[PDB]
RNA sequence: UCCUCCUAAAGAGUAACGGAGGAGCACGAAGGUUGGCUAAUCCUGGUCGGACAUCAGGAGGUUAGUGCAAUGGCAUAAGCC
RNA sequence: GCCUGGCGGCCGUAGCGCGGUGGUCCCACCUGACCCCAUGCCGAACUCAGAAGUGAAACGCCGUAGCGCCGAUGGUAGUGUGGGGUCUCCCCAUGCGAGAGUAGGGAACUGCCAGGC
């Protein structure tokens, strides 16, 4: 985990080291990340679905949720019952494993954060990257994709402000603004 | 600074202080200081031609009361709900 | 006029008031007229006597009052014959006590108690008098 | 606007005041509603259902108003 | 702070148990110690105590916090109030899960002597 | 005929076409019990989504939920699983 | 004496604001996760194994009489019984007496057990 040994080492070693500061028990973290996959309409079938989802959950500690609806009845065409996504979550070890990859190999395919304009607001440094398609990770199996599904993907930290954040995911090379 | 002279009230409660308004004299209290709160009755009309002036409420002043001469400052009052006239007054040692 | 909007009840006891309430002390404005008398006030008197004061300062301001009815009093013929309920709302009324303001202003005339407040009013159930603000 | 119907049954009010106990059964007052004003402590229960003060052993009652903030208690002691 | 479900579960036990009245066995851990107490019939006095603080117990292990030594306060709050000849004591488990350190506690206290 | 509150009095009773609302059932589950959990609302932010379908975070609340009257209960949940 | 933990008692003197303060001890973060155990998925929760890191968050104590909170004496609101009147109010006799504020109080007190100095 070559990552997650520069992660302890060099990564906001100097945050706040220019001034009247020492605590070591404050320094700001990440450990899961925010993830869901468009499912879409199609629940007859099953077959092409399940297949796409374990290419995705295969990278993943998770196995794809079944989910339901907020709403449904009277605007959209369906009742409580209907499968609207699949979570897949990304937490702890496969984390690290998957920013081993992240900057280093997984750049070809997403678009250039150019005209970019985001902040953050609630002191924990949350960011969503926009990525809406699945990026193909390249693990072992992954030569055979040409076809996509849709993704969310959205980061958040253990801190006090979103300042510590702006440290702590500027190691992941987002920019916040372009 | 103003001197008056004072008697220690002989009767408290409602029907005394009823008693004591009677057009001729009022109810008022001397406290604090260390020492023990003492109930006074003085001039209803004399002492409202006294406190005519800011330095009644602003200015220590002196009570005789018993031939024993008190320093005084304003603390609080109670007046006819829609007349000027005093019904009760509160005083601090100074 | 001196109406509440969209009041929950309608329908309350007319009953007995002590008629003492609180010592005269003014709020809105620097200068009051204060009721010296006892018992009830109708929107009508208050309006009535609103439309007299408002002439006594000619142009100059706003006189604000300090009494508001919030409580409708009904009236019926008896030609229904009776009996049937009560009728439809007639008049408006407050309470009244010696040391009750009635009115307050500060944007007062330059006659001030040669006209107004303590001179010039009229239209009034008793007779009424100028109050201050008062520092003591 | 007439009648009205307004019932007419029951009064559901206090019964057991000040020191008292219960040769074969201790019930004090069998009352609705009350759940969340005054609290059993001891050897009673209730808070069902059953709107009493029933007792599951031997002792008499001396009222408590100690108690955390708004709690009140209707404490049972045996002698 | 980050219990208000464990003061939850907690505050259940406290209510039935002074319903029920008699005897409570206020069993407690943190990560390094286990804690275990038997509060008298008058809910109220401590009768019989044991935890890895004690070090008639704590000095020969090697963690305060294993599972065998849950065990050993099991074992020594069973033989004390065996000493004070106490049973049909209720299992106030202070809000955490019947699992674990404190299953083996209750396991360990059973076998010693220990009703429950 | 049945149910509740106020007028109604620092016990109860207690009159006025005085002031105002409900019932003449329904759930085999919405019963039982053990285990886990708990809202509203606003703001921020992001694909497949036409204007709006995602839920994560903060701000914050026992100001959500319960077969229905009003009264009162209820998170120790009778609320959600 | 002092420090802490559990059950708690009392429950605002136990609150708020702002500052100070502890890691021998205990306490939390923390450091990991086979097995028993757990997940409409997951060591997230629940749960286990422990000491490399820290005194931050969390936990506990405390200065501070500024506000809350408690509130004397005097007076007020109201009121039990009695006499009258100028009558749903007033006057008198005789007792009770808030609510608010003041001065004063007050930044608690403590039962059982256990660890620590």
């Amino acid at each position: 985990a070559k990552l997650h040994d520069y992660y302890k080492d060099e990564v906001v070693k100097k945050l706040m080291t220019e001034f009247n500061y020492n605590s070591v028990m404050q320094v700001p973290r990440v450990e899961k990340i925010t993830l869901n996959m468009g499912v879409g309409e199609a629940i007859a079938d099953k077959k092409l679905l399940d297949n796409a989802a374990a290419d995705l959950a295969a990278i993943s500690g998770q196995k794809p949720l079944i989910t339901k609806a907020r709403k449904s009845v009277a605007g959209f065409k369906i009742r409580q019952g209907y499968p609207i996504g699949c979570k897949v979550t990304l937490r702890g070890e496969r984390m690290w494993e998957f920013f081993e990859r992240l900057i280093t190999i997984a750049v070809p395919r997403i678009r250039d954060f150019r005209g970019l304009s985001a902040k953050s607001f609630d002191g924990r440094g949350n960011y969503s990257m926009g990525v809406r398609e699945q990026i193909i990770f390249p693990e072992i199996d992954y030569d055979k994709v040409d076809r996509v599904r849709g993704l969310d993907i959205t980061i958040t930290t253990t801190a006090k402000s979103d300042e510590e954040g702006r440290a702590l995911l500027a190691a992941f090379d987002f920019p916040f603004r372009k | 600074m103003f001197t008056i002279n004072a008697e220690v009230r002989k009767e408290q409660g409602k029907g005394a202080s009823r008693r004591l308004r009677a057009a001729n004299k009022f109810p008022a209290i001397i406290y604090g200081g260390k020492e023990a709160p003492l109930a006074i009755e003085l001039d209803h009309d004399k002492v409202m031609n006294m406190q005519a002036k800011a330095e009644f409420y602003s200015e220590v002043l002196t009570i005789v009361v018993d031939g024993k001469e008190i320093k005084v400052k304003a603390q609080d009052v109670q007046r006819h709900p829609y007349k000027p006239k005093l019904q009760h007054i509160d005083f601090v040692r100074a | 006029m001196l109406q509440p909007k969209r009041t929950k009840f309608r329908k309350m006891h007319k009953g007995r008031n002590r008629g003492l309430a609180q010592g005269t002390d003014v709020s809105f404005g620097s200068f009051g007229l204060k009721a010296v008398g006892r018992g009830r006030l109708t929107a009508r008197q208050i309006e009535a006597a609103r439309r007299a004061m408002t002439r006594a300062v000619k142009r100059q301001g706003k006189i604000w009052i300090r009494v508001f009815p919030d409580k409708p009093i009904t009236e019926k013929p008896l030609a229904v014959r009776m009996g049937k309920g009560k009728g439809n709302v007639e008049y408006w009324v407050a309470l009244i006590q010696p040391g009750k303001v009635l009115y307050e202003m500060d944007g007062v005339p330059e006659e001030l108690a040669r006209e107004a407040f303590k001179l010039a009013a009229a239209k009034l159930p008793i007779k009424t008098t100028f109050v201050t603000k008062t520092v003591m | 606007g007439g009648s009205t119907r307004n019932g007419r049954d029951s009064e559901a009010k206090r019964l057991g005041v000040k020191r008292f106990g219960g040769e074969s059964v201790l019930a004090g007052s069998i009352i609705v509603r009350q759940r969340g004003t005054k609290f059993h402590a001891g050897a009673n229960v209730g808070c069902g259902r059953d709107h009493t003060l029933f007792a599951k052993a031997d002792g008499k009652v001396k009222f408590e108003v100690k108690g955390p903030k708004n709690r009140k208690f209707i404490s049972i002691e045996a002698e | 702070d980050k219990k208000s479900a464990r003061i939850r579960r907690a505050t259940r036990a406290r209510r039935k148990l002074q319903e029920l009245g008699a005897t409570r066995l206020v069993v407690h851990r943190t990560p390094r110690h286990i804690y275990a107490q038997v509060i008298a019939p008058n809910g109220s006095e401590v009768l019989v105590a044991a935890s890895t603080v004690e070090k008639a117990i704590a000095e020969q292990l090697k963690y305060t916090g294993n599972k065998d030594a849950a065990a050993a306060v099991g074992k020594a709050v069973a033989e004390r109030a065996l000493e004070k000849g106490i049973k049909d004591v209720s299992f106030d488990r202070s809000g955490f899960q019947y699992h674990g350190r404190v299953q083996a506690l209750a396991d360990a206290a059973r076998e010693a002597g220990l009703q429950f």
